[PDB]
RNA sequence: CCCCCCC
RNA sequence: CCCCCCC
RNA sequence: CCCCCCC
């Protein structure tokens, strides 16, 4: 008689799946990774101060070294841990130290580099050499801070603001992450720049992007270290800016839900269109498989998980076509490219939303 | 001398 | 990869899952163990993709009949199918009890 | 029929990211800082006068 | 000390000014789209404690 | 990115 | 397939 | 017998 009975619940089942399964993927089992004992922190620090000062031929494991100091602060066996939990097979190769050969430096010791797997030592002396150069012109030219040398405690965080800015944009495409990247760290990285006003972004965002890409397990190196640097109890002014730079990443891949809730929250009127209500079961049926994964539903498409698109709204045109266009009211779409499935809905929807945003009322 | 800088 | 053979790659695919029919469940256990997983590479968030839309399949009757239900037809209200419903409920009380 | 699922919660979820976590950041490794011990109290207090 | 004990959040003192004050404005249209995630950021002060 | 007053 | 804006 | 579309 009713039509309670009909109903199928595709997407928690779907979840239910992916989720409640006893066999792990084994991937990467041959290969190998680099990582820093935290004892080398300070031998890590200026390294990474020294890619920014100077202004270097090649900047190709910018994002490596990065990833040892983010190693570095983390601990060898916690980055192992952490590359293990992620689905990766990868073996940790631990950084030397070591005699660089006849060079010997102001304290009398043999200069003791670093020995880092996968990245060549040629590279690591090429950066090391292009910064003496540099710092030696600048003391020739005028007689320097502390926070102006490599030694500074704060270039590699500088370094991971880069990094962080890149991490961003992860689900968008490599020109435009380079762009964002490089247009917005001109005046989040402002008091660096000042400092070091020769460090390249463009290159940096570009081998972070590249080590995000291959390095799958690195994201989630790079979520551990973001998740230990936000529940510390102190920290530099840097720390806290790549803090903010990292939750500025929270929701990414997924800004479809955030427009679906500032449409509700905006109170449009379409969504009560026939045919989004068709619709909104499905869509409540997305939100409560978003509440039900919980605070980590927001990292998986920075961690690039592969249950990342359960979280998807493409089977909803109506409401896409609504949200959209309740967003492009508003002025927020700007230059968003989700395909719109029902243009006369979009552009009803716009129109109501300029409508809206124009007048003014009292509550 | 250029590694006998200050660092 | 601008000469990778779709066709007979497809067809290879499509002759190994009709004979060796415990690959079927050998596929499904790996998707199941990529969808899991925390982090992967694109093509496998792609692969994890194609295999969640190969859910229902074999079963579009019933996804239908649930947008039957959600378009609010008028025909479905028919005397005829009004005797019939009772089993069309049992059917879908059986796909939850599979679960 | 209702827009009461329509509902993200992303504040608790960041600070639920940021304070759940079992690892902890390890700075500043290499440096020293200088502490008196407090039998020295009173030749601190003269010198924080003078 | 305990006149520092706030220090970087004048903007949550303000807002909790502005609700003493009963502003008209606070009823704003554009503003009630957004009392939903003041009263989250002011319950995350709650729980930080 | 955030922060920015007075006591 | 998904993702795609700004901060 | 069942299944059969598109993504």
């Amino acid at each position: 008689m009713s039509l309670q009975g009909i109903h199928l619940s595709d997407l928690s089942y779907k979840h239910a799946i992916l989720k409640e399964s006893q066999y792990t993927i084994k991937r990467d089992v041959g290969t190998t990774t680099a990582v820093t004992p935290s004892s080398l922190q300070q031998e890590i620090t200026l390294l990474c101060g020294e890619i920014l000062y100077a202004k270097h031929a090649d900047y190709k494991y910018a994002a490596e070294i990065g990833i040892q100091y983010i190693s570095t602060a983390l601990g060898s066996e916690r980055v192992q841990q952490i590359l293990r939990n992620s689905g990766s097979e990868v073996q940790v190769v631990l950084t030397r130290t070591y005699s660089l050969g006849k060079i010997k430096n102001n304290k009398g010791e043999d200069l003791q580099m670093l020995d880092i797997h996968g990245v060549e030592k040629s590279w690591v002396e090429e950066i090391d050499k292009e910064a003496r150069k540099t710092m030696a012109t600048l003391l020739k030219e005028s007689s320097i801070p502390q926070n102006q040398r490599p030694s500074a405690p704060d270039t590699p965080i500088i370094l991971l603001c880069v990094g962080a800015l890149i991490f961003t944009k992860l689900a968008s495409t490599i020109e435009v992450g380079l762009e964002t990247t490089v247009r917005r760290a001109n005046r989040v990285l402002s008091d660096a720049l000042k400092r070091y006003p020769r460090m390249d972004i463009p290159k940096i965002a570009r081998s972070f992007y590249d080590l995000f890409e291959q390095k799958v397990y690195h994201r989630s190196l790079f979520i551990e270290y973001g998740k230990a640097l936000g529940s510390s109890s102190t920290g530099s002014k840097a720390e806290s800016l790549f803090v903010n730079i990292f939750m500025q990443a929270y929701g990414a891949g997924q800004t479809m839900l955030r427009w679906g809730v500032i449409a509700r929250s905006s109170n449009n009127i379409m969504l009560g269109h026939v045919s989004v209500q068709a619709e909104l079961k499905q869509v409540t049926e997305v939100y409560d498989l978003v509440r039900e994964m919980g605070p980590e539903s927001g990292l998986l498409h920075l961690r690039q998980s592969p249950k990342a698109g359960l979280l998807s709204l493409a089977n909803c045109p109506n409401f896409a076509s609504v949200v959209l266009g309740n967003a492009s009211g508003l002025g927020i779409i700007g230059m968003y490219r989700g395909r719109v499935p029902n243009t006369e809905l979009f552009s009803a929807a716009e129109s109501y939303a300029k409508s809206l945003k124009e007048s003014n009322k009292i509550n | 001398d250029i590694y006998q800088l200050i660092m």
